[PDB]
RNA sequence: GUGAAAUUCUUGGAUUUAUUGAAGACUAACUACUGCGAAAGCAUUUGCCAAGGACGUUUUCAUUAAUCAAGAACGAAAGUUAGGGGAUCGAAGAUGAUCAGAUACCGUCGUAGUCUUAACCAUAAACUAUGCCGACUAGGGAUCGGGUGGUGUUUUUUUAAUGA
């Protein structure tokens, strides 16, 4: 009473699925590029970074580790990938 | 008396309150320099205070105006006015609500806030 | 409040981070200060 | 299956399917290796080193970007450790809770957990000596592990 | 633990077929399972299947028509010689005209009839009838 | 005080009233078809000591896995040995009343014990009266913890937490 061709499932259903319960297990997290206020330095960081990453030149913390996702420090201009 | 934010604490800092006025005061002898005893006001903590100093002291003016209108409504045996207090430098907006009482006495009423302290530390 | 929490994006693809109930860009720069 | 325990929780990390290096990455593998060697000379474990490269430097996976594992980079640069870090950590925590029971002999639960820690220690010790990455004459003991980690 | 991955596959197959489900999915996968489904689809007791890679251990989807009575396994792989072919057929299959017991010889994987035609002998996997 | 009296002790006034203080236990209601722990078991505050679950992770290595005689740890209550106090309760025991009825079979004192330290002691209706590890096979609502997304409201605002 639950019909779906698993050969070609919905991308919405795969996105709502668990990360390993996907048809191909892939990672759900990603990376980011940030621009600091102190030096405008673009830095690549993890979306789920367990470390409080700072900028290189200005010692300005970019993100804070909290459980699942990393919480960015305020006033940092970011981009996906 | 009622106001949309709760009155936290009303306190006297009068020199005669601490028993050190130069004269012991006389009813209706308003020409004394120590006639108007200072009374500090504090209301309840609101997370919506104006975070600018002039808007903040003018909101203090508005709350004192609300006290003045309600006292002129329901306490008509007392007299009241506003005196532009300026005794602290570079603040050009202080208003002391001066109350005259038919027991022959008079007081100043002025608002204090944690927001005043936090903006002074910001300064 | 509008210009602070109005979903600012830069010229290059870069969006800033803004917390809840935060109200001034001058205040954000003062936090950085 | 969370052995020596009743747990069955599943909380792990995935893998990107494509085995090659990412497109947006624009660094040097040699700079990466230098950063690794300088970090290990600073004194971190390769797991924490990989975490550091993953967070701060955006290094996705070490075997993806470079043909070598982190431990193989360390050993190639001469910074191979003495024991594998997992056994190091088990020994260190066992000594720590041994001192904790020395402070307070009352915690039978600390006794229980130390027993299970020793069980896992012996299991990995049998495994490592089977690999012979460990010396065959090596032995885990209380005094041995305390003299080792302290 | 999970010992017999192919037998786990076969039991999932038998469970979905006893339910009457239309397609199945198998994780993990290996080449012996590949040849199993190859000769199965050859004998037409099923429909069509497909592999998917994951670089760990792949998955297998089978759309199956209606034609599985029972797929099986002999969990210890016994060496089967020539008379033992007959003995095992008489043991497992309920009637001699149909049903197929599966053997791995050095010449690969095949049923009893093809194994007799090839004159080979080896170990036993399981059966389909 | 019991079903009923009665032993009991109250002019040096009990019970009671108020003001305390000491003792030793206990941690109710909140409290759950909740939570935690291998079980037994675990509810006052705070701190410390470690530990652990689960969730999240593009960290690690690469079979290190399961079942397991021998052996090892724990194991309610009570009980046993050496200490402590020992409020309460309380196997024993001692008595009042033995009155009709047990439909309404006790009342009072009180040793051990009750708790603690150091040991033993290894039983329980120690039960989900139901070997383990692993895989598959109905739905529908829950809840708890973790995380994610967005939505709103409460919330708050150059502050140390943005939580509900
Ligand atoms: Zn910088």
């Amino acid at each position: 009473v639950l019909v779906q061709d698993l050969l070609h499932p919905t991308a919405a259903s795969e996105a709502r699925k668990h990360k390993l319960k996907t048809l191909v297990q892939g990672p759900r997290s990603y990376f980011l590029d940030v621009k600091c206020p102190g030096c405008l330095n673009i830095t690549t960081v993890f979306s789920h970074a367990q470390t409080a990453v700072t900028c290189e030149s200005c010692s300005t913390i970019l993100c804070t580790p909290t459980g699942g996702k990393a919480k960015l420090s305020e006033g940092t201009s970011f981009r996906r990938k | 008396m009622k106001l949309p934010l709760s009155v936290k604490s009303i306190l006297p800092v009068g020199s005669a309150f601490r028993y050190t006025s130069l004269c012991q005061p006389v009813p209706f002898a308003y020409s004394d320099p120590d006639f108007f005893q200072d009374v500090i006001l504090e209301f309840e903590t609101s997370p919506k205070w104006p975070d600018e100093i002039t808007s903040l002291e003018k909101a203090k003016t508005a709350f004192l105006l609300k006290i003045q209108e309600e006292l002129s409504a329901n306490s008509s045996t007392y007299r009241s006015f506003f005196s532009r207090d300026e005794s602290i430098p570079y603040n050009l907006e202080i208003v002391t609500l001066n109350i005259l009482t038919p027991e022959g006495y008079g007081f100043k009423f002025r608002v204090l806030t944690e927001r005043d302290e936090i903006l002074y530390l910001r300064a | 409040q509008e210009d602070v929490q109005s979903s600012i994006v830069d010229e290059d693809g870069f969006t800033l981070v803004v917390g809840k109930n935060t109200k001034s860009l001058n205040s954000i720069r003062k936090k950085i200060l | 299956g969370r052995m020596h325990s009743a747990g069955k929780g599943i909380s792990s990390s995935a893998i990107p399917y494509s085995r090659n290096a990412p497109a947006w990455f624009k660094l040097s593998s040699e700079s990466v290796i230098e950063q690794i060697v300088k970090y290990a000379r600073k004194g971190l474990t390769p797991s924490q080193i990989g975490v550091l490269l993953r967070d701060a430097h955006g290094v996705t996976q070490a075997r993806v970007i470079t043909g070598n594992k982190i431990m193989r980079i360390l050993k190639s640069n001469g910074l191979a450790p003495e024991i594998p870090e997992d056994l190091y950590y088990l020994i260190k925590k066992a000594v720590s809770v041994r001192k904790h029971l020395e402070r307070n002999r009352k915690d039978k639960d600390a006794k229980f957990r130390l027993i299970l820690i020793e069980s896992r220690i012996h299991r990995l010790a049998r495994y490592y000596r089977t690999v012979a990455v460990l010396p065959p004459n090596w032995k885990y003991e209380s005094a041995t592990a305390s003299a080792l980690v302290n | 633990t999970r010992s017999s991955v192919l037998a786990d596959a076969l039991n999932a197959i038998n469970n979905a077929e006893k339910t009457g489900k239309r397609q199945v999915l198998i994780r993990p996968s290996s080449k012996v399972i590949i040849k199993f489904l190859q000769v199965m689809q050859k004998h037409g007791y099923i429909g069509e299947f497909e592999y998917i890679d994951d670089h760990r251990s792949g998955k297998i989807v089978v759309q199956l028509n209606g034609r599985l009575n029972k797929c099986g396994v002999i969990s210890p792989r016994f060496n089967v010689k020539i008379g033992d072919i007959e003995k095992w057929t008489a043991n497992l299959l309920p009637a001699r005209q149909f049903g197929y017991v599966i053997l791995t010889t050095s010449a690969g994987i095949m049923d009893h009839e093809e194994a007799r035609r090839k004159h080979v002998s080896g170990k036993i996997l399981g059966f389909v009838y």
